[PDB]
């Protein structure tokens, strides 16, 4: 029992390092189909075509977990990947601040606001619309990047999942006291569960760190074609107002069905 | 009344002996603090909040980080309140008559502790005003101290 | 005249064709980086990246489509399922002992091309690269997979622009090219030589190579807590750019000159 | 004997000396013989970065107060004299010695990669701020009759 939770523990830190891993990628996938050019006409339709022919199927252990009736709420519509479009309930206001301290408040508020595209799937199809169109982009390289971000984004929040269960040995007692407790509904435990997952503080570390790491690698060299305006604001609105809550929820979906190990 | 909200097996990975978390012991957690009278008691604690030195996590008002010169502090997560103070003033007394007005821009996370992203230190302390150096230098209190008790108060507008 | 006002078009057409290759760096670097940052090897990625390029198969538009058949532009064909001039193999011009990247005495900087120990074509090099990595259970294969095929696809893009530019650049130097085309003392091997050689500017090559080292030295930042790169990758992405892609490029212009000296 | 390698149609295109449309300007492959006491003609150029590419020889950027040299594309002779030194002489009797570091690129101009600007021409020296200063010259000139010689070390 002590050496359970430590195991767990050692895990955990193994796991969010893996987590936190995605960051860059990510960053420097958006950038680099951002740096490339315009949308390709039929850039869509050509996405949803590549990833039906090259089909990745998830491990047995994620497939199996979107068979059950927490985790069939981030299976996605093939071909599709997992959790790309799971929707989070608005949280935010239409005029919250995103990006900026505020008084009273704090900094980087995570979760959609009412205008915010509905899934990762809108919001990253949201961003390629907002592209000029052209006729130089080379398709095939367009797709394959926008088919990279997709895969990315759809691991990184998955990770959610082995990361709940070590939590969840690793704080035992702290979620069994929810899941044990008789006279709350299946919501309640949800938010409750919830709630006890987040740490803002350590979402604000992530955040002002993907800040960072978008304006580091969006600089400019000699004679380079500037980023489309808004680039670096919607590389943080991904990590932010989808990827950090979206791996909340995944996390919580998984802990919410371990009453028995209490 | 504040109760605890559980507690978390130690551990010390790779950590120096800012005390560690020893292997073999459980350490408490708070998602609240004693009430907030005015006067509010409370024991100072001393933080580097600067980006170089590895204490931490960027501040959690703002995401940035302090240089040593810097009058701020952290607040342990029932006084942080969700932001509530975030970038607000509180005033600080010390036993020795001296008062400093310091900017809170942290949370003191009671709430988790004892992993890697908190280098195996133990969770925050659920009555803490984590100062700055140049909080500690304004009350004129001795650094090597690491703790004393204070009072604080909101200073409002 | 007739004459003047066509080559100006051609210097305009060759301006905006330079301004779409050099677009090619950035994508390309920052796509080597996301999959060394990503992780390891993952079980059988070479192949799993081959059925990925069987399985979603982007052809080529219809001029290039057909340059591949000609016997010149098949050189630039590759086997299936390999998008074009990934496989293509330049002759080793560089001594093995040549140094790459940093200044000489009495020779400059980034020579072109390969060294008898580099790669023979781009798939060897990037595939090299990948085998470099040590087998990894954690990394996600669709990502990985996905960052490979996309690199393949961006190298291929940025060499073949080659061909336009090289249209581009007969019109709007005509007569240098026709000297050399209609030259009945020189063989069609020394014709070749001497389109690469009135092709080459090392200036403008010295050029972006030393935005390359810069752009991968100033991308590859870490940042706190972040997991290293794994060793040299900041060097293969200049070998990339310095031993292939250039000199690939200016091989693929030659090839269209020459597949042009009817118009002389 | 050293021959023009052709020429070039001019075209201003965005630049504010530019390349003129009514014209052409003749490239160059070749630069006149190199003796003891080369003569040349010695232009201004900046080296510094911001706001033209890195130079030939090293790939890196040099402030104005280098003495520094780039040279018609023949004399540059396919990197022979990159890192090394030539010594200058100015018709006043002044004289400098300069680093090699860049080629003034006579095969190709009047294009967007080269600001529009016409082609080096075969017998230049293109000298940084401080190799004029040394040289006692007026950089208003715009360009100074010298003579110029390999250095030993």
């Amino acid at each position: 029992s002590e050496a359970a939770e430590i195991e767990a523990g050692d895990r955990l830190d193994a796991l969010r390092d893996q987590l936190q891993r995605y960051e860059t990628p990510i960053i420097q996938t958006i950038l680099a189909r951002s740096a490339l050019g315009g949308r390709a006409p039929s850039e869509q339709d050509e996405v949803r075509a590549a990833l039906s022919r090259n089909a990745f199927e998830p491990s047995e252990v994620i497939s199996e977990w979107l068979q059950t009736e927490s985790g069939a709420r981030f299976r996605s519509t093939r071909p599709l990947p997992p959790a790309v479009e799971f929707i989070t309930p608005v949280v935010l206001s239409r005029d919250t601040v995103l990006d900026k301290p505020v008084v009273g408040k704090g900094i980087f508020p995570i979760g959609r606001r009412p205008q915010d595209p509905t899934n990762m799937d809108e919001f990253l199809d949201t961003s390629l619309l907002s592209l000029n169109q052209s006729s130089t982009v080379d398709l095939a390289s367009a797709v394959s990047l926008d088919v990279s971000l997709l895969h990315l984004v759809s691991a990184r929040v998955l990770l959610g999942y082995p990361i709940a269960l070590a939590k969840f040995d690793w704080l035992h007692d702290n979620f069994c006291h929810i899941l044990t407790n008789t006279t709350l509904s299946k919501s309640q435990k949800l938010a409750n569960i919830i709630q006890q997952l987040t740490d803002h503080k350590q979402e604000v570390n992530v955040l002002s760190r993907v800040e960072q790491k978008s304006k580091s690698l969006s600089h400019l060299f000699r004679n380079d074609i500037p980023y489309p305006p808004h680039t670096q604001d919607r590389i943080l609105r991904l990590f932010q107002a989808y990827l950090i809550p979206i791996t909340t929820q995944i996390e919580a979906a998984a802990i919410l069905d371990h009453a028995n190990k209490c | 009344t504040c109760q605890p909200s559980g507690s978390i097996q130690g551990r010390s990975g790779n950590c120096n002996t800012s005390e560690c978390c020893k292997n073999g012991r459980r350490y408490t957690t708070y998602g609240c603090s004693p009430p907030v009278t005015g006067s509010t008691r409370a024991v100072l604690t001393l933080n580097s909040f600067a980006e170089g030195g590895d204490g931490g996590g960027a501040a959690a008002c703002t995401g940035k980080f302090y240089d040593d010169s810097k009058k701020v502090v952290a607040l342990s997560t029932g006084w942080y309140n969700g932001g509530s103070r975030c970038r607000k003033h509180i005033m600080i007394h010390a036993g020795n008559g001296n008062s400093v007005s310091a900017l809170v821009v942290d949370e003191c996370d009671s709430t988790v502790g004892c992993d890697k992203d908190h280098n195996f230190e133990p969770p925050c302390r659920n009555n803490i005003v984590d100062g700055s150096p140049a909080v500690w230098d304004a009350l004129g209190l001795n650094k090597d101290d690491g703790q004393a008790q204070i009072t604080w108060s909101d200073e409002l507008e």
